[PDB]
């Protein structure tokens, strides 16, 4: 017995929000090294040393 | 073990699990040229895996 189920995740608009444009009027809305690495403005991250 | 941009390496860490990890910036794993007698803390796993 096997199961099976398809799902996919896609970036926001605006996610970058560090450029006025998008790269080529149709692009791709799911999340890459290039694009949502580490680049988005919903979420900040810190470590926490010392405790 | 030389990193390189966009790839994906697999890590299980003896404390908190299994993860996997996609480099970013090519780098050396091991320490570059570090993680030799001045540690002296623990075995070669624990010593991997605090890097």
């Amino acid at each position: 017995m096997g199961f099976k189920t398809r799902y996919g995740i896609g970036i926001n608009p605006f996610a970058e929000s560090a450029a006025q444009a998008p790269a080529s009027r149709i692009q791709s809305g799911m999340p890459s090294i290039l694009n949502s690495l580490g680049k988005n403005a919903y979420f900040r991250r810190v470590y926490v040393k010392g405790i | 073990t030389q990193t390189t941009v966009g790839d994906i390496y697999t890590h299980f860490f003896q404390e908190t699990g299994t993860v996997y990890l996609q480099a970013s910036v090519q780098v050396t794993i091991d320490a570059g040229d570090e993680d030799e007698d001045e540690d002296e803390d623990a075995t070669d796993a624990a010593k991997l895996d605090a890097e």
